[PDB]
């Protein structure tokens, strides 16, 4: 079950990161 | 799936669909004056006119001046004691007429200005007239911005309306054609029109109007008349700030099967300005191409048509749109750029002929106006 | 007379029979 | 037959149209007697004096903008007016076998203070 | 006047880009908050992984902070820079 | 209407620091306008003064200034 | 076939959620 | 921006229960559509029942208005008080108006099946 070569990248944040990224988008 | 959303695309006029154009307007209409503080104003009727001369447009129709109503031709819709109290109320004589006051309305909202008859005599005689020249065939659109006060009834004046002369002329109308279509793409709700004609078939009252808490009141859609009128009184309930595009897409397909179901002979076309955006009491938020497209949309059908100007109570944007739509029905778009009139001094500060849209919420989703839509679609497959 | 405003105490299953009851009544009536 | 005229209405619905314990009486008064005469602090709440200033200067002299320190300045001047007029006032009341200051009792004061 | 009152969305801009500005300086200055980038930039440095990886790098973030706190999925694709944001709070525990 | 601002517990305050134990009622009407006769005599002052030094802007130095001419100056707030 | 003519009353109540709803449901079929 | 209309402004505080902080579920469509502030034309506006406190969204019942003044407004669930009926003239029902305790007698059948009670009814719990 590898996944070679990925094309979907995962960020796993808590409400710190994640608001940030909002006030970004 | 009845509402589409769909981009409002440019008004263009149609080469085979020239009409013969009768413009009414009597230079006396606008020295006329409600009050001080009061917003519906007679004045932007000349301000219209005004721009109709300067921008060539009497090349194209021809100008009359109808004869004022008598007192009995008002009295084909309006009951004789509310002529004879309009023919007789003054502000003197105020006092004289306290009874009278509260029984039709008149005194507040509806002030006694001392040139009131004439007004209203000018009003119902252009409309008759209009009526009265697509009837003999002297014209395929009959322009008549001195009328429109569509919230007149019976026995009774309310919303700054007196005399419904759009109940004399769908009248005047009715005597050649056997069905006529009202239009009312007042922001207000035609309450004396659909009124005067909610129990008759040879009358189809469609209006356009927001449903809210907002005069006056009635406009639900289960009201589709009663009787012989049942399923001819179609209302479109709308909300706050709807724009080009939102009100093309709920205004052509109704009207389009209206024209494909009803099949009139007549229509009359109210063209009340306070749907525009800007307006003093209106809440819409329609430009003045959204306005007009209305009025190009109803020249496609080709039938012989009234267009009468209601509402619009800031005057610059309701002038603006009435030679917009006035020019439009002589198959030419005019240019955005105003020539002088002698009140320029009103379309600041780029004094173009475009009335400009405000970003406000269009809260009227395309889910309620589809279930609108559906509903106004499954009334009108009785109406064949 | 507080005999004549009386308020019918009634329960889920009997408002379930009648409904059925009655239902089947007008169905085969019909038919 | 007199007539008047008292709706003001010439037309009718105008709205739908287009246009336990308990202290003898007294006893809390002498405690806060003493809780305002042992404090220092401003008693007119400022805001409102502050306005009572500006639409009665309005009068001697438009667009009249006041030093903060001002209506501060007029603030203490008034307390001071009128915590001195008082005390004459309850003279002027238990003069007359009383406890109760009356208009009466500061109509005279202010004509023996000579402010008349 | 330039945009026909279609720009009013960018009335805040400097506020929202202080309110970015303030949101990134208490995003690396705080306790289990930068080891989560942290995490994140070895996640996305080492390429090539399978799900087991994935699955220990969650557990491994939810570690670092509360019990109570909400794990949020930014899920991105370079084809289409397209960014889904899922929410699993308190949903992997 | 800004005189009605000058409110009756406030006016009940002042009669408490000045002594008083019961107040009528029609007390409280009786000082606002003695209140503003008063103001109305300090402020006229205190704007003449205003208006010869050319300021627009009215000072707290022009009040206690005005004071001092009705009589009763006030110290705290300089001069 | 006859097992959801049975299954229809109780599956209806917990489909209506609030028991307020289901009274007034009830009264419904009642007033029928 | 603020009005008694909800109609000028995006107004998200209406979706969220104030007394227990849950999202008010729309009745039809089984869904709170609150919107993102980013796209608020994506949020659909919801209204509460005057009497049963049941959210509504304005689109899945056909209204335009909130139902600020006037009559209370009420949800498409509840019974009617009148219902007109075809006779095939008519006939007319009304349920019967409160009564105050002391006057109000609440009485229990003996016949469960058949008991033409005139539509005035109160539900027991079933044990
Ligand atoms: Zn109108
Ligand atoms: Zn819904
Ligand atoms: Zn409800």
């Amino acid at each position: 079950g590898i996944i070679q070569n990925r094309s979907i990248f995962n960020l796993f944040a808590n409400t710190n990161i994640y608001i940030f990224f909002r006030h970004w988008t | 799936m009845v509402y589409e959303a769909t981009p409002f695309d440019p008004i263009t006029v149609k080469p085979s669909d020239k009409r013969r154009v009768a413009y009414f307007y009597d230079a006396d209409v606008g020295n006329y004056a409600y009050g001080a503080g009061h917003p519906m104003k007679p004045h932007r009727i000349r301000m219209a006119h005004s721009l109709i001369m300067n921008y060539g447009l009497y090349k194209k129709m021809e100008i009359y001046r109808a004869k004022p109503a008598t007192k009995q031709e008002m009295c084909q819709f309006h009951t004789d004691e509310y002529i004879d109290f309009l023919s007789r109320v003054t502000p003197d004589n105020l006092e004289m007429f306290k009874r009278e006051s509260v029984k039709f309305n008149v005194g507040d909202d509806c002030p006694v200005f001392d040139g009131l008859y004439e007004y209203c005599s000018i009003s119902g005689g252009g409309s008759m007239e209009g009526a009265a020249r697509l009837n003999r065939g002297k014209c395929d659109v009959a322009v008549n911005y001195a009328g429109g006060l569509h919230h007149a009834k019976k026995s009774e004046a309310s919303g700054f309306c007196y005399l419904n002369d759009i109940v004399l002329g769908i009248i005047e109308l009715l005597r050649y054609h056997p069905r006529v279509l009202y239009i009312d793409i007042d922001v207000h709700h035609g309450d004396g029109v659909e009124e005067a004609f909610y129990t008759t078939d040879r009358v189809m009252t469609c209006s356009f109007h927001k449903y809210g808490e907002f005069f006056p009141g009635t406009g639900e859609l289960r009201d589709i008349g009663v009787g012989a009128g049942k399923n001819y009184a179609v209302n479109v309930p709308l909300r706050d700030g709807i724009d080009d595009a939102t009100y093309r897409s709920v205004f052509e397909p109704v009207i389009k099967k209206i024209m494909e179901w009803y099949q009139p002979s007549a229509v009359v076309l109210q063209c009340g300005g306070d749907s525009l955006s800007g307006d003093r009491l209106g809440c819409f938020n329609l430009s003045m191409e959204g306005h007009a497209n209305c009025v190009n949309y109803v020249k496609s059908f080709g039938i012989p048509m009234m267009v009468v100007g209601g509402g619009g109570y800031t005057m610059r944007n309701v002038a603006r749109t009435w030679c917009f739509e006035t020019g439009l029905l002589n198959n030419v778009v005019l240019d955005k750029d105003l020539p002088y009139n002698e009140y320029y001094e009103y379309y600041g500060p780029d004094y173009k002929l475009s009335v400009r849209p405000s970003n406000m919420f269009n809260v009227n989703t395309p889910e309620y106006l589809d279930k609108v839509m559906t509903n106004i679609f499954a009334n009108l497959e009785n109406t064949k | 007379f507080n005999q004549d405003f009386k308020i019918t105490q009634i329960d889920e299953n009997s408002i379930k029979y009648d409904f059925f009851d009655k239902i089947y009544k007008s169905k085969m009536v019909q038919k | 037959a007199r007539t008047k005229q008292t709706a003001r209405k010439s037309t009718g619905g105008k709205a739908p149209r287009k246009q336990p314990h308990r202290y003898r009486p007294g006893t809390v008064a002498l405690r806060e007697i003493r809780r305002y005469q042992k404090s220092t602090e401003l008693l007119i709440r400022k805001l409102p004096f502050q306005r009572l200033v500006r639409e009665i200067a309005q009068d001697f002299k438009t667009d009249l903008r006041f030093q903060s320190s001002a209506v501060m300045a007029l603030q203490e001047a008034s307390e001071a007016y009128l915590v001195a007029l008082f005390e004459d006032t309850n003279l002027a009341a238990i003069h007359a076998k009383r406890v109760t200051i009356m208009p009466k009792d500061i109509q005279l004061a202010r004509r023996i203070r000579g402010e008349r | 006047q330039a945009y026909n009152n279609k720009a009013f969305k960018l009335y805040t801009i400097d506020k929202v880009t202080q309110s970015l500005v303030k949101h990134a300086h208490t995003l690396m200055t705080d306790a289990k908050t930068a080891e989560i980038m942290a995490l994140f930039v070895k996640d996305r440095n080492a390429s090539t992984t399978s799900a087991k990886d994935q699955i220990i790098y969650r557990l491994q973030v939810r570690s670092h902070m509360s019990n109570t706190e909400n794990m949020f999925r930014i899920e991105f694709d370079k084809r289409t820079l397209h960014v889904s944001i899922q929410y699993i709070a308190l949903d992997d525990l | 209407d800004n005189i009605q601002g000058i409110t009756k517990p406030a006016i009940r305050r002042l009669a408490r620091r000045g002594g008083v134990k019961r107040i009528s009622g029609l007390i409280y009407e009786e000082t606002r306008g003695v209140l503003k006769v008063f103001l109305e005599n300090v402020i006229r002052d205190a704007v003449t003064y205003t208006e010869h030094a050319k300021r627009k802007t009215v000072t707290a130095m022009d009040v206690v200034y005005a004071l001092k001419r009705q009589g009763r100056t006030l110290y705290g707030f300089g001069g | 076939s006859l097992n959801e003519e049975v299954t229809f009353f109780e599956k209806a109540k917990r489909y209506i959620g609030n028991k307020h709803l289901y009274t007034e449901f009830l009264k419904i079929l009642n007033l029928y | 921006g603020q009005s008694i209309t909800k109609l000028d402004s995006y107004n998200p505080d209406t979706h969220i229960d104030s007394n227990s902080g849950k999202f008010l579920i729309c009745y039809k469509c089984n869904q709170t559509r609150l919107g993102s502030w980013s796209h608020p034309e994506n949020s659909r506006l919801i209204m509460t029942c005057d009497y049963c406190q049941t959210p509504w969204h304005l689109d899945c019942v056909p209204r335009a208005s909130f139902k600020n003044l006037g009559s209370k407004w009420k949800c498409p669930l509840h019974s009617p008080t009148k219902v007109y009926k075809k006779i095939h003239n008519y006939k007319v029902w009304k349920k019967q108006r409160l009564i105050n305790k002391k006057n109000q007698l609440y009485y229990e059948p003996l016949q469960k099946i058949g008991y033409q009670n005139n539509g005035n009814i109160q539900i027991i719990p079933t044990t």
